DNA sequence: GTCCGTGGTAGGGCAGGTTGGGGTGAC
DNA sequence: CGCCTAGGTTGGGTAGGGTGGTGGCG
């Protein structure tokens, strides 16, 4: 998170930490939807052009934690997973198209007062908040610039009209994916980064005063730079999928 | 699943974040 | 008005599955 | 005894803290 700044203790406790066991280094972020389903992005897992692809085994899950590196005995919750589900239609090689994955844990996970989960949205939701100008909220414990934070960051990004998007970089854009970020004349700064991925896109419905998981950090030129925004799954569009995945398994 | 997006240690207190207005102000 | 499947990220086989819908639709 | 900064699946914010039970020093 560039331009950010320190979270509130358990402003954002469906902010789940993707942890590979050895060597132990953080991968990427994660929202937590339910007690046994944790949602992330693709690329997190399968990769191909960097040779990256982990099982379920390779990787561990920390939920309730707001200190980047240490061990916060009695709060933080760790859990493994017992299958990945990574959509059939993700393509890794041109656009990371529908950039977004299930993880289900072996065992339910317990609710405090920094575990609890975040909302998907239904289609009128997605078509209030979905808007050019409407700032969502971005947290991850990713780089500051192109180093590592202390404890969880937290920006807030408009999102941009979708021509602006387009025509901000050479990479082919799909219905499954919106840009978000300030424009340069805007004065005001902020953007995802690396190890960011996964991590929620989340906007507070002013109607019932719930926070929903709108998008999850993908991809971006760079990070924080002029005339480049920041792009995240379309998680609404993938519901219908998530819902009969979550479902039969 | 149906207490989903209700912060404990906020919307359950009836309390917000410092951040959280900007985010309902930017709806025009 | 039109377009969003038969290989692509990839098998087997022309549907449909965890996948080809529908939408802030884009053009 | 109050200061001082400290291991662990773990910093130093302080011996509680959004969490246990722990010292050495002067
Ligand atoms: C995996 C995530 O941590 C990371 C997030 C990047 C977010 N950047 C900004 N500004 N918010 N994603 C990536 O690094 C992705 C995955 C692998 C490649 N990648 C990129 O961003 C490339 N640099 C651009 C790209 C490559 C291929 C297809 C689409 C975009
Ligand atoms: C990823 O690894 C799994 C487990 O070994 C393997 O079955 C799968 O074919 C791999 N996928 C790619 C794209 O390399
Ligand atoms: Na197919
Ligand atoms: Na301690």
């Amino acid at each position: 998170i560039v331009e950010g700044s320190d979270a509130e203790i358990g402003m954002s406790p469906w902010q789940v930490m993707l942890f590979r066991k050895s060597p132990q280094e953080l991968l990427c972020g994660a929202s937590l939807i339910s007690d046994r389903w944790v949602l992330t992005a693709a690329h997190c897992l399968l990769y191909p052009p960097w040779d990256k692809n982990f099982t379920e085994n390779d990787l561990l899950v920390r939920i309730g934690k707001h200190s980047r590196t240490r061990y916060e005995r009695n709060i933080e919750k760790i859990s493994m997973l017992e299958k990945i589900y990574i959509h059939p239609r993700y393509n890794w090689r041109e656009n990371l198209d529908r950039d977004i994955a299930l993880m289900k844990l072996k065992k339910p996970v317990a609710f405090s007062d920094y575990i609890h989960p975040v909302c998907l949205p239904d289609r009128e939701t997605a078509a209030s908040l979905l808007q050019a100008g409407y700032k969502g909220r971005v947290t991850g414990w990713g780089n500051l610039k192109e180093g590592q934070p202390s404890v969880l960051q937290v920006v807030n990004l408009p999102i941009v009209e979708r021509p602006v998007c387009k025509d901000s970089t050479r990479i082919r854009i799909t219905d499954n994916m919106f840009c978000a970020g300030y424009k340069p004349d805007e004065g005001k700064r902020g953007d995802a980064c690396e190890g960011d991925s996964g991590g929620p896109f989340v906007m507070k419905s002013p109607f019932n005063n719930r926070w929903y998981q709108m998008g999850i950090v993908s991809w971006g030129e760079g990070c924080d730079r002029d005339g480049k925004y920041g792009f995240y799954t379309h998680v609404f569009r993938l519901k219908k999928w998530i819902q009969k995945v979550i479902d039969q398994f | 699943e149906a207490d989903c997006g209700l912060r404990p240690l906020f919307e359950k207190k009836s309390l917000e974040d410092k951040t959280e207005r900007e985010l309902l102000e930017s709806y025009i």
